[PDB]
């Protein structure tokens, strides 16, 4: 009756400080389509953050892209927070140039 | 050759206060066509089509916006049949279109309902059969299978740019030591177009499983994909295993050799 989502951070783009990107936070698998989908910067909310339209795969789990336009610098830290039904409490998984 | 027109419906009911809500994504292949939702008053289509210039949507702005305002009775004779609390919020998901290559008079339709990501019985024959003896638009509209057929040509040759496109994967190979006693090696493929790629690691010329790590392909945000798969390999062993990259728009499948 109930899927908990898997999470994706990443960007658009290869990593590279001082240029423009953009920052993915990819849920899918999922199923109650209602979800909460935050980016963070450095641990805040982020303004400007738009999601793609909800959508379901083959199994009837949806997925949603959240994404935000962004510059990326050697210390500022970006990560996302997926809040859902099937969790105990809210999930945050850190961006990483590597994975 | 073959090409597929999809559109896929959902509709939440609110637990008694207010009407339920919905969203319809149209997609083509693995490019988003379409959308249509609770309060629009017509379907929002990909800016990157030819748009309007008399430009006949009806047929489908019909169709699509019928089916969204029935989503509450549907909501509730599903509730009603299955007498399931009403104070409960269930979801209906809904799957239509087809495939479609012309030069083999094959449609290919699609019909898949679920209750709550149950799946609703169907008896009527999964992929069904449709029409592509094209010229007239009927009187017979409210059915969206007699059209779908045309409906993906439209969008093809408004889209052909886009949708008729092929992009390779772009590679190369990520080493990362894993202060574990072990490096783990990365094969990455971005902005691929058709979703559909597959990634192996070779070790001595053999598929390796159950050692390695898989995510699931997602889309970049940007009308491509990416995806990349890994694998943890003995120090100095690099150039001794190899990543192999299938897809669509590659001349020939891609073979890795440790970032050079």
């Amino acid at each position: 009756i109930q899927r908990t989502p898997k999470i994706q951070v990443y960007s658009r783009h290869p990593a590279e400080n001082g240029k423009s990107n953009f920052l993915n936070c990819y849920v899918s698998g999922f199923h109650p389509s209602d979800i909460e989908v935050d980016l963070l910067k450095n641990g805040e909310r982020i303004e400007k953050v738009e999601h793609s339209d909800l959508s379901f795969s083959k199994d009837w789990s949806f997925y949603l892209l959240y994404y935000t336009e962004f510059t990326p610098t050697e210390k500022d830290e970006y990560a996302c927070r997926v809040n859902h039904v099937t969790l105990s409490q809210p999930k945050i998984v850190k961006w990483d140039r590597d994975m | 050759g073959s090409h597929s027109l999809r559109y896929f419906y959902t509709a939440v009911s609110r637990p008694g206060l207010g009407e339920p809500w919905f969203i319809i994504v149209g997609y083509v292949d693995d490019m988003q066509v379409l959308r249509f939702s609770s309060k629009e008053e017509t379907p929002r289509m990909a800016p990157w089509l030819e748009q309007e210039e008399a430009d006949n949507w009806e047929q489908q702005t019909r169709i699509v916006t019928i089916q969204g305002q029935l989503s509450e009775r549907n909501l509730m004779t599903l509730v009603h049949f299955y007498n399931k609390s009403m104070d409960d919020s269930h979801t209906l998901q809904w799957l239509q279109g087809c495939d479609v290559e012309p030069d083999r008079h094959l449609c290919l339709w699609y019909n898949q309902l679920a209750y709550d990501s149950e799946d609703l019985p169907t008896l009527n024959e999964n992929p069904s059969s449709c029409t592509v003896g094209n010229s007239t638009v009927p009187h017979i509209s409210q059915d969206l299978k007699s059209h779908c057929s045309d409906l993906l040509q439209k969008y093809l040759e408004k889209g052909k740019e886009r949708l008729l496109r092929s992009d390779p994967p772009k590679a190369h190979v990520t080493r990362h030591p894993r202060p574990e006693g072990d490096v783990t090696l990365r094969c990455w493929a971005l902005g691929f177009y058709p979703a559909d790629i597959t990634l192996t690691w070779q070790l001595n010329g053999e598929e390796l499983t159950q050692d390695m790590e898989l995510v699931e392909t997602r889309p970049a945000g940007d009308g491509t994909f990416q995806k990349w798969a890994a694998v943890v390999v003995p120090l100095g062993k690099e150039q001794s295993y190899t990543c192999h990259v299938y897809h669509e728009g590659l001349p020939e499948p891609l073979i890795l050799r440790w970032g050079g």
